[PDB]
């Protein structure tokens, strides 16, 4: 076997200022390239937030991330990781 | 000898493009569909705005704006796993509605 051999994607809901925007990250997803294409999306360089439902907490490290993207991987109920974007 | 063939996406893709206080236009697309294409029939229907976004309802029921191709795809393989659900339930499969963003 010569061909790739893709994991799935990890799909990103992101929210700045009343609009949201879904985008595929390919694996493994790393903090600054959801900086990276939030700043193409919006303009700005943003600090990176995990929602979910209630829930709001900064994700600075790439561990935070990866705990992220465990707790979608395991969640049959959610289909995104929810990232509220903050201007800096 | 026996191997899997292709399986498509998805059965013709009809975006629904609902327009404000004005009814909706269903476009039945030609089988890649690029971002450019949806705004340029999008400013043919809706000829005196101007429009530079849409927006679709995800899973969630949470409007989601498209500004680029990359945002396109993502619309589009969810919306792809949702008829391919509804496909093999024989639920009716409704098409795919976009809401012109200014």
């Amino acid at each position: 076997s010569s061909s790739p051999k893709k994991q799935n994607d990890v799909r990103v809901k992101f929210e700045h200022r009343g609009e949201k925007r879904i985008l595929q990250f390919p694996r493994p997803v790393k903090l600054e390239d959801l900086r990276s294409k939030a700043k193409i999306a919006f303009g700005q360089s943003m600090d990176l937030h995990y929602t979910n439902n209630e829930l709001v907490i900064p994700l600075t490290t790439q561990d935070d991330l990866d705990k992220a993207v465990e707790l979608l991987d395991r969640s049959i109920h959610m289909k995104s990781l929810k990232i509220l974007l903050v201007i800096n | 000898s026996m191997a899997l063939g292709p399986f498509p996406a998805m059965q013709v893709l009809v975006i629904r493009i609902k327009i404000p206080n004005s009814g909706a236009v269903d476009w039945t697309v030609h089988s890649q569909l690029l971002f450019r294409d949806v705004l340029d029939v999008i400013g043919q229907v809706l000829p005196e705005a101007t429009t530079t976004a849409f927006e679709y309802e995800d899973e969630d029921g949470d409007r989601i704006t498209v500004r680029s191709d990359e945002e396109m795809k993502a619309m589009l393989s969810y919306y792809y796993s949702t008829v391919m659900e509804q496909q093999v339930n024989g639920q009716l499969i409704e098409p795919l509605q976009i809401f012109p963003r200014a």
